[PDB]
């Protein structure tokens, strides 16, 4: 790794830096190097590899989306040939999309995820296990398109599996898992139904439990709870 | 497109 | 080149997609491969060129601001000792920066200003040499900043000069090399009457061509007037 | 910052 002489410290300082001056691509990479560097993550530490690659796949999946339209429309009726170009290009975004979504479930794999023994480290992993197989099938056509649909579905279960036994209904990691999982259901799994019921029992169980909660963490968890009732009502 | 976080 | 085994049409198509999929580092390095052919670039080219490296250095100088910005804060009195690492990191978005810089100017001498003999190309391509000097002028601090900055004023004056003599006063060119250059005075040479009187002389002579034009080439013109007249108020 | 084109 090209981060391996840099101290563990500084690559989390730069990451901040980075994450200031919006350079996302560095933002990640400092943050693989800290993944690298074998240590456990802190709540903030995971908090910036997670933004880092949010950011980053992010914008590749946008541009996926604009070159895929444009190939779509090359190819309806009464469109003039206009050679391979687009669908090189587009292919060139999807294989690096690919690329960063193979770093981030390698980072996970050995090994973010076998050392996460609390829920909050443990759900958040998962968590992005569902999200980065998810991105790998908004683009997937071959044989293993259905393994990869059914590798982000497990990732996700167990996440839920174990942020339903282990953390407040009002959590924002227990939140935003679900948020994402229901997405998951509604734009890959083509189960709307199952995307819908998931967001409304989510919303339902976090409002009966916003009392408990102080002023910021009231804050936190009905942010997210208004992205849940936004994907209700584009969906109903 | 939905939202995700 | 990586570029060298695509054709140039291609590489051009391609460019115009990387645009529309705001993917403007691969706009950049399509256009340098297209440049690379060694084939003089038409009007819409050389656009495609600017645009391409105008969006890029323009990320990695609001990146450096950032940076700079803080690192600034971290030398005045009372600031906590936090180590080497903005330094580092400022130093590794500004030499980023300058090999982009480098990059650009290394096609304007390689090949594209000594063949360029209609006024609309030399032109450009002086003004694009201006501004690329310019933008490693922002950064300069060492034996050669000086030259650095007589390079810029040198390769605008030249612009400048064949301009006034081959393009109309409401030429976009024309009327965009006066634009920066006026900022070149403004924020580079220390010279902020040169650049008032720049940037008004060139807008009231403007403002007496337009008379003659249809009302798309007005409206060419008149945007690029009304920056002119932007920076006369935002200096005045 | 003022404006370029
Ligand atoms: S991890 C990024 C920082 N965000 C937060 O700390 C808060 C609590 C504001 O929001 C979160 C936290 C965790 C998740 N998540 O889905 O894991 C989402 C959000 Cl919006
Ligand atoms: S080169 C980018 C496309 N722009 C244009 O064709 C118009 C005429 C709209 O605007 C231009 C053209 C040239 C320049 N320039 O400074 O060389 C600036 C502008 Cl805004
Ligand atoms: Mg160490
Ligand atoms: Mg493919
Ligand atoms: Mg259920
Ligand atoms: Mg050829
Ligand atoms: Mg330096
Ligand atoms: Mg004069």
């Amino acid at each position: 790794g090209a981060m391996g002489s840099m101290e563990r410290a500084s690559l989390i300082q730069k990451a901040k830096l980075a994450e200031q001056a919006e350079r996302y691509e560095d933002m990640a990479a400092f943050m693989k190097g800290a993944v690298e560097k074998g240590e456990e993550l802190s709540n903030e530490e995971r908090c910036l590899l997670s933004v880092a690659y949010k950011n980053v796949v992010g914008g590749q999946r946008a541009a996926w989306r604009v070159l895929s339209s444009i190939e779509q429309k090359s190819n309806e009726e009464g469109s003039e040939e206009k050679g391979p170009e687009v669908r090189e290009y587009r292919e060139k975004v999807e294989t690096e999309l690919q690329g960063v979504c193979d770093t981030v479930l390698g980072l996970l794999d050995s090994h973010l995820i076998k050392e996460a023994g609390d829920a909050e480290s443990r759900v958040f992993y998962l968590k992005m296990k569902g999200d980065y197989y998810r991105y790998l099938a908004e683009v997937a056509t071959g044989d293993d398109k259905k393994r990869i649909i059914d590798s982000a579905r497990s990732a996700y279960q167990e996440a839920m599996d174990i942020s339903k036994k282990e953390m407040p209904p009002t959590n924002p990691i227990r939140l935003g898992l679900a948020l994402n999982f229901s997405v998951f259901h509604y734009e890959i799994a083509n189960s709307p139904e199952e995307a819908i019921s998931l967001a409304k029992t989510t919303f339902d169980e976090a409002m009966a439990d916003l009392h408990t909660l102080s002023e910021d963490s009231y804050k936190d968890s009905t942010l997210i709870m208004q992205l849940l009732r936004d994907n209700l009502t584009l969906w109903t | 497109f939905p939202a995700t976080v």
